[PDB]
RNA sequence: CUUAUGAUUUGGGCUACACACGUGCUACAAUGGACAAUACAAAGGGCAGCGAAACCGCGAGGUCAAGCAAAUCCCAUAAAGUUGUUCUCAGUUCGGAUUGUAGUCUGCAACUCGACUACAUGAAGCUGGAAUCGCUAGUAAUCGUAGAUCAGCAUGCUACGG
RNA sequence: CUGGGGCGGUCGCCUCCUAAAAGGUAACGGAGGCGCUCAAAGGUUCCCUCAGAAUGGUUGGAAAUCAUUCAUAGAGUGUAAAGGCAUAAGGGAGCUUGACUGCGAGACCUACAAGUCGAGCAGGGUCGAAAGACGGACUUAGUGAUCCGGUGGUUCCGCAUG
């Protein structure tokens, strides 16, 4: 036999390691990343209170197409900033989850830098 | 195949594996070569007519492939003709006392 | 990737009717072939390793991974480093191109009657066939290779016990 | 998939006179003379073998 | 010594080998090598043995009769030589050890364990140290031919001439 | 120094134990190390996870290597031991030189000389998409005052002036 790992649990370990010197304090909050296989999820978390400030997703009805799965990630990064232009448009800390800064996690962050966020 | 020039062809084809004094008769049969063909022989249209007769022969290197496995078959059955290869034994029933040196 | 359909035939024609699986996903599936050659202690064979890394590319057309040592065991001359292995993990269609080649040319050139085993498993679904290098270079004959050798082919599947891995090896295999 | 480290391989049509079990590959980069259309349209340079002519087991 | 220390059988062995000394054979060449021609002997043998001239085989050789129990018939065309063409001075056309292919012949039978020839393969070996041996004329040196043993089998032996 | 003295041994730092659950604490008490090493064994960004155990497999030493499943660290961590550590401080890879300059609030330690840790501030960089991380190695040994001398700098002095 051979046991196939799931890609979420390894990701979780990696993310846990990443997210020990990475925190949001509501003057510089944190957006993290959860891409699954179809949809990219972004979310501004203030790590001090444990209270979020914003939320965006590739499966939400405002941004739901079948474009590339990368241009969908560009639409979500455009979405999380224009909701964070309602409040707290200052610097944030990008949290890559446990994923590389490449492809869909990169296009989520390239889109947020060119749409008002200053990270 | 890889024969040398500047010598006579009755001794030149001997230099490859698988020919000794058959080029005097058997290669001389099919090809219309002569005895005094040096490097200056123009054997390029004659290269084709020797290629047809050497293609039937096992000579150029490929005979040593079959010759090697004939010993390998002979030791695998473990015959007395074959044990003498794997053991320095003269093989063809010779006296293995003092004057048996070329097999060591 | 022509004869990959041999597996796609036997998943639903024999394996659904043998064990009576409840879904097509949990049929036993082969995942990797590693062709780990072995050690060949290179006090001199580091030059024969350059032949041994050349022979295994001709068997399977992927470059081997020259696996080095791990410990400092005495009565053996080796340290950390000292590359004493080679393997190729065959994952994709090169597996089936190697599998649907080898199982027709393994039993004939070995000159064995039965040929491999009736059992070689580890109680989990892994075979680990052992080869004394009597099969390879079937295209260019015994012309330029130098030293006799011995391979090792491991078949890693998603079988669960021995008798389900006997079923995958009963497709043009000889136990 | 990496360029540079791989040797050559192709769909080697194993041209055997007994049923032509052409599901093989390797490094037979030789003269392409006759390529069967049901098989690998490449060199037929596997000219003769004892592969699937007479198995010792399924004799 | 006397149910063996004597017998009788086919099967081994006397032929084994990391080696060490005796005795010889063939050599390490261009006063040679390979191919063509062309001479000249002596001695001895032949009680189903020697077996010609023909053939049929690349050859080792097979098929019958020709002669004969032999100064006549056969073994048997001695060879080195001589004549010509060759290679060119290299472990090259020098020699041919050793291994697979012919299955030739003898013999109940050639695996241990024979004898050649057939195409392959072609190794040591460039005239040998200290030492040591033979030999005073048809002798050293070389060249080939015979016979005894023997169904088959000598690089030995014994005789023979050049 | 010394259970008189001599002889033997010892003399500086590091790590334990003795040490009595803070620190500290002696003996010629019990154990050991050091008088370095590294241009990657430093920096930084990325990935990565071990020993061992079975099991079964051309090498098969039991044990090299391959695969599976268990494996909490039992591995490893330049070097003694003790604390550490899978945030990996362990293991790879890519770029690099922060193994920077000027400082340092504060604190530890302590008879003094010494010794240690530092946020932060400029300066000027490296790595990283970025936040950031970088003032040497997982931490704790690898040394020795002053005086004198050498050498290189130096807007300082230099005897009446230069």
């Amino acid at each position: 036999m051979i046991s196939k790992i799931d890609k979420n649990k390894v990701r979780l370990k990696r993310h846990a390691r990443v997210r020990t010197n990475l925190s949001g304090t509501a003057e510089k909050p944190r957006l993290n990343v959860y891409r699954s296989n179809k949809h990219i999820y972004a979310q501004i978390i203030d790590d001090n209170k444990g209270v979020t400030l914003a939320q965006a997703s590739s499966k939400d009805s405002d941004i739901a197409t079948t474009a590339t799965k990368v241009e969908l990630a560009t639409k979500v990064g455009e979405a999380i900033a224009k909701k964070a232009a309602d409040k707290g448009i200052k610097e944030i800390v990008f949290d890559r989850g446990g994923y590389l800064y490449h492809g869909r996690v990169k296009a989520l962050a390239e889109a947020a830098r060119e749409s008002g966020l200053e990270f | 195949v890889d024969i040398p020039r500047e010598k006579r062809v009755v001794i030149s084809l001997t230099y490859i594996y698988g020919i000794g004094t058959s080029t005097a008769q058997k290669i001389l049969e099919e090809a219309n070569v002569s005895a005094d063909t040096r490097v200056k022989d123009l054997t390029d249209d004659e290269l084709g007519r020797i290629r047809e007769v050497v293609d039937g022969y096992k000579v150029e290197g490929d005979l040593r492939r079959e010759t090697n496995l004939n010993i390998k078959r002979l030791m695998e059955i473990s015959s007395y003709r074959g044990i003498r290869h794997r053991r320095g034994l003269p093989v063809r029933g010779q006296k293995t006392k003092n004057n048996a040196r070329t097999r060591k | 990737n022509r004869l990959k359909e041999k597996f796609n035939t036997e998943v639903t024609e024999n394996l659904m009717k043998k064990f009576n699986y409840s879904s097509v996903m949990e049929v036993p599936k082969i995942d990797k072939i590693v062709v780990n050659m072995g050690v060949g202690d290179a006090v001199q064979n580091s030059k024969v390793l350059d032949n041994a890394v050349e022979e295994l590319e001709l068997i399977t057309g992927q470059k081997p991974l020259v696996t080095k040592a791990k410990k400092s065991i005495a009565t053996f001359r080796l340290r950390e480093g000292m590359p004493i292995g080679a393997k190729v993990t065959l994952r994709g269609e090169r597996m089936y191109e190697f599998l649907d080649k080898l199982i027709s040319v393994s039993l004939p050139r070995v000159r064995d009657f039965q040929g491999v085993s009736k059992k070689a498993f580890d109680g989990r679904g892994n075979y680990t066939l052992g080869v004394k290098e009597q099969l390879i270079f079937p295209e260019i004959d015994y012309d330029k290779v130098s030293k006799v050798r011995g391979m090792d082919i491991v078949i890693v599947t998603t079988a669960n016990t021995d008798e389900e891995a006997r079923e995958l090896l009963a497709n043009f295999g000889m136990p | 998939m990496k360029q540079g480290i791989h040797p050559e391989y192709h769909q080697v049509i194993f041209l055997d006179t007994t049923t032509n079990f052409k599901f093989l590959s390797g490094s037979t980069k030789t003269s392409s003379e006759m390529m069967e259309w049901e098989d690998g349209k490449e060199y037929p340079v596997i000219r003769l073998d004892i592969s699937s002519d007479s198995h010792p087991f399924y004799t």
